[PDB]
């Protein structure tokens, strides 16, 4: 284990003119990658480098907002939205770069109108974690909020902002999960199971529009989740082909899009 | 830890699987010119990388009645890269060079090559006539092949009158196709003058003559290249002026 | 630069800590179990 | 880490053999066998690597590549092979003597079936800006040729037809600056 | 090199009556600036100066906020600008008194209406690195922004205000380029790249209103640059011709203006 | 022990016995590259002898109405010895210059030049038209003029809209015909990068407008020529692949 | 004068540093090579 900034700086090197020592022939037969380096293959010089590689840790590549889900309220009087955050596919790539994740989060709640606007009007977020009752109505018992975390924060306000805990049951998130959650039968048409990891379902995440009468007004809240205290295990490839489902990895059996844009013959490099 | 190896000469490298060796001739190795023995007072120049390094020549189609192919060292080089450059606007030269010529076969071909360095290879003119004004003579692209090489129509006679079996008195590896594919020679600057020009002298010739020649059954691959790739150590040039082609 | 000041006893609400630089590239470029050197044929 | 390279993505590849160079026996000597381009943050054989979907989130990059050509054939198949890197200026090299006035390699099918050509970091500004096309050809890398250095030689009743297998990765100097996101995920509505 | 502030004073001088010692005859001939100063010429007396020259600096002269360009939004949906500070004579000149330029940055953002007003709606600001996919609509999934900077200020707000480092892959701003950015047969009739310099090229720079219909505003945005820790090299004359493009030099062949304004004879002060 | 000099660089020399000064460019000499502004790997290329010289142009014929005239300083020397050779093949250049200009002339010629050097001096296109498409742009013969040099159109704007009565924040000198004969800069390496192309990028540029121009009474010589010559000093290159003429 | 403090990582989001009075007139104003006196003939 090695702890260093900067980049590792080259040095000199003469021309080498013997037998028995030869950096270039590797062999990838071995599973391992090939360890030849600058100054053995060319003559090369001695410069002190300094071009900074902070940026390229998984902890300043991950915390960064972006958004996981929208949730659509016409005021049935409220809305709710199973927390899953693989729902668009711009954040949900960067986290399928990897197998387990351990980290903590950080939502921020942008709500808007119709055309856009912001009325002076209250709104309720709670969230609601698994086995505790979803809200049935409007004016019902559950939004009585005397154990689950609740926001109460208006249209007019800056986007209200908290922050969560590692709250999984096994040690880390799986996002791939190579098996079945229970015993039993299980069928050879429609495994409507499988590759579904009991340890990432946090529950529901329920609004409303704190009143007594109906506020004719069709909103709309963005949620914007960013992650931090993220520490990552056994990466994997990242996903070429498109996405078609939310909770399972499924493609298009025909019109398989490449992973390299065609060109005209093997010999000719533009 | 004798058959692999990488010889790594500047931006270029070459590896191999399975040498022999590699011969050093004359067990020398190519220095620069010292203060004692150079006569030039102007003070030479020295690129050192972008003259030191591997240049590839065409490939020769080794056929199972061939004779033989020979390459002036100096002249080979002077329309190729910054080494041609060089030895254009400069007048003196002085360098050695690091051969390597490569002829790789399967386990079910047969022959051999014998490749060597010949220092003052000079070529003699063919015939039959005592007779110094109507004595023939060889031509421009036959002395000088250039980068195209030129082939022997005597290669028992080496097209000089000297037998080809006592050629072994020369810096030289053979290439037979059951043990190696690679021959290296790492030749030093011989001359009688410490620098010379690179384009009215041409110092030493490669030859590489097919003795036992190629032979396989039906089935296998009939073309059987062969590629050179030279290297000149140590260059430095004297006497800057107008660039001449020849 | 305070920064990583925090206001309450829980410690996930947090900035982000202090960046440690580890890199540990051996395990996934060279797993190999005999360790190879780089200016040797691989396969003796 | 090495990542096969995607050199035969021309049409009429059908699903696999997009990752082979074929190999086979020539009748004129100097040959050219494969050619490609140096730039990762570009569409071509490095977008099908993992260090070209890597600098493709990051809009800079810095440092040396590496490529690594595997050779898979037969045990009694030689032959060699002169894979060069030439730095910017004109368009690809036409003979193999203009190739060879680069930093090539000789590289020699034998026991050790594979060779890596390092890729040195010949620029004039520190970094490079991974988009490539239009007024962004003052970042452009160069191109990797691989040409038929002698010949490829086969005994009777071999197979006279092989393939090459081309990896790529980083080196120990590589860097990036500035995140971005990529040009590939596309999304009408949400997955629902 | 001297450090000190205030300015140099003078020392009491005498009358000289003697040869071989002459102060006032130089000689330009040499590319020298003269050296002669009051004490040799004129009998002076003893001051001693306090007039500082600390608002002098080229950071003090520079850190001073000013228009770079505005941006117009008709609400297309959204509003684009690529970035260069070259588009107004006041901030140009100054910049195009020298050659190399250091610094960093600070941009405002002022957003009015049509008439002149702030109505309570939602704006965001993006930028868009170089090789950055430009939005082409108003929801489309750029604006996702999941690594981005992206702003989000309403126009009742204070105007926005970020901190941009120094951006570029040389090691200096340059305004003048001499030269070509590639290589080819460049024409002799329209060479169209001639002085353009892609060390400046630095993104674009695009704005959009939240929302999900269309709201019916004009609205006009000003990006103020200041800048700050700014290092300069290679002083060149000021302009004096008027500008007519925005990254070209060109001036007017015919009537050419004068650096100095007519007077009547070369015999009368006034 | 001030007006007579000699310059003396590689095989080449410079005499001369009524001079004024030798102006160092921003009080910097020409040195190499160090290690920690260095960006790229190969090492670099060091003549040293060959291209560190004085290379002499074509003589400039000044009559009485003349305007001025312009050349780039590392694109002057790209056909010419062993530099052009040089910033032919390397793809990276860095060097500084050592200017001197010489126009003699008789006790009973009066006239002045300003010599100078202008980093990064653009040539602006002359036309009013305030249309980025319709604008009129200089061809190529004119923004890189060559070997030939190129006359001013308006020399009180530098061709550039920039003020020649300012024009003296710039290393430079004045060659009055009753002082001396000769103005002489040593300019460094000023430029943004470590190392840059000669071929695509000129750094500065010299700059000899006639200001009081030539005057004499008839009976005196009217051939007054203009001669310049440079020299490269602390010449570089790096990056050597196939020469590029442009 | 609490002015100089940050509150990032980032040291490019400061105030104005240190004022240096550096001055170096004497490469604009004499930069010939052989030291002029003022109190002599320029060219001897
Ligand atoms: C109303 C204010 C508080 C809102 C609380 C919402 C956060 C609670 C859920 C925790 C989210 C953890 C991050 C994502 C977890 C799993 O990976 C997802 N199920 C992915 O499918
Ligand atoms: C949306 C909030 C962040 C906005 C970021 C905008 C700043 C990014 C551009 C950096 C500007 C650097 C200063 C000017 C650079 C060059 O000199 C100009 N191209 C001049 O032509």
């Amino acid at each position: 284990v090695t702890n260093a900034e900067s980049a590792a700086n080259t040095t000199p090197s003469s021309h080498r003119l013997e037998t028995g020592r030869v950096p270039a022939l590797q062999a990838a037969e071995t599973g391992a990658t090939s360890n030849a380096t600058d100054e053995n293959m060319i003559e090369t010089r001695c410069v002190v480098n300094r071009n900074g590689v902070l940026e390229t840790t998984i902890n300043h590549f991950f915390s960064r907002s972006g958004l996981v889900g929208v949730v659509n309220l016409t005021d049935t009087g409220y809305a709710t939205w199973d927390i899953d955050i693989m729902g668009f596919v711009q954040l949900r790539r960067k986290c399928e770069m990897f197998t387990y994740m351990r980290f903590n989060a950080e939502f921020t709640f942008v709500t808007t109108t119709k055309n856009g606007e912001a009325r002076p009007y209250m709104l309720q977020y709670m969230y609601v974690p698994p086995g505790a009752p979803k809200p049935t109505g409007r004016d019902a018992f559950q939004w009585q909020t005397a154990t689950n975390p609740s926001v109460f924060v208006k249209l007019t306000d800056p986007p209200a902002q908290v922050s969560v805990p590692f709250m999984s049951p096994a040690s880390a998130y799986q996002w791939f999960y190579d098996g079945y959650p229970t015993f039993g039968q299980h069928p050879e048409t429609s495994n409507t199971t499988y590759g579904l990891c009991p340890n990432n379902m946090m529950g529901t995440f329920a609004v409303r529009v704190v009143s007594r009468e109906a506020s004719q007004l069709k909103l709309q809240t963005r949620v914007y989740m960013k992650l931090k205290h993220v520490r990552a295990w056994v990466p994997r490839p990242i996903r070429s082909q498109p996405y078609l489902l939310k909770n399972f990895p499924n493609y298009d059996s025909s019109k398989i899009t490449n992973s390299a844009r065609d060109r005209s013959s093997i010999k000719q490099a533009n | 830890s004798d058959r692999v190896a990488q010889l790594t000469v500047g931006n270029s490298s070459i590896t191999t699987q399975e040498a022999a060796n590699i011969v050093l001739a004359y067990g020398e190795w190519p220095e620069y010119c010292p203060d004692t023995d150079a006569t030039a007072v102007d003070k030479p120049t020295r690129p050192d990388v972008s003259v030191n390094r591997f240049y590839t020549l065409d490939s020769k189609m080794w056929q199972e009645n061939s004779t033989g192919w020979y390459w002036k060292f100096p002249d080979v080089l002077n329309k190729t890269g910054v080494f041609g450059q060089n030895a254009q606007f400069h007048y003196l030269y002085r360098s050695g060079f690091c051969l390597h010529v490569q002829c790789n076969a399967s386990k079910f071909h047969q022959g051999a090559l014998l490749v060597a360095v010949i220092p003052e290879f000079v070529i003699a003119g063919r015939g039959s006539n005592t007779k110094p004004n109507e004595a023939p003579h060889p031509g421009f692209t036959t002395t000088f092949p250039g980068t195209t090489g030129a082939t022997f129509h005597d290669p028992y006679v080496l097209d000089s009158g000297v037998p080809l079996s006592q050629a072994l008195i020369y810096p030289h590896q053979w290439i037979n196709l059951r043990t190696n594919n690679c021959a290296t020679v790492i030749v030093p600057y011989i001359n009688a003058v410490p620098f010379d020009s690179a384009i009215n002298h041409s110092n030493f010739g490669l030859i590489v003559i097919p003795v036992s020649p190629l032979k396989y059954s039906s089935g296998a691959t009939t073309a059987i290249p062969i590629t050179i790739t030279i290297a000149p150590l140590n260059s430095e040039f004297g006497g800057l002026r107008q660039a001449v082609s020849q | 630069n305070f920064t990583n000041i925090n206001y309450y006893k829980d410690s996930y609400a947090a900035s982000a800590t202090r960046q440690d630089f580890t890199q540990d590239p051996k395990k996934f470029t060279q797993p190999v179990l005999d360790s190879i050197r780089e200016l040797s044929a691989p396969l003796n | 880490v090495e990542t096969i390279l995607e050199v035969n993505n021309t049409t009429e590849a059908t699903g696999l053999t997009r990752l082979l160079i074929p190999v086979s026996s020539q009748n004129k000597a100097d040959e050219l066998c494969a050619a490609f381009m140096v730039d990762p943050g570009r569409i071509g054989p490095w977008q099908s690597t993992l260090v070209g979907q890597i600098c493709r989130y990051y809009t800079q990059w810095s440092g040396s590549l590496k490529v690594t050509f595997m050779f898979t054939g037969s045990f009694m198949a030689t032959g060699k092979m002169l894979v060069a890197y030439s730095p910017p200026g004109s368009a690809q090299p036409a003979n193999r003597e203009t190739a060879m006035l680069g930093t090539h390699v000789i590289w020699d099918f034998g026991l050790q079936s594979s060779v890596s050509l390092v890729i040195p970091w010949i620029s004039n500004t520190h970094f490079r800006t991974a988009k490539t096309g239009g007024n962004y050809d003052y970042y452009t890398a160069g191109v990797v040729t691989l040409w038929y250095q002698t010949n490829y030689v086969v005994p009777p009743e071999t197979p006279g037809e092989a393939y090459i297998i081309a990896m790529g990765a980083a080196q120990d100097n590589f860097t990036l600056k500035i995140c971005k996101d990529t040009d590939e995920v596309t999304q009408q509505a949400v997955l629902q």
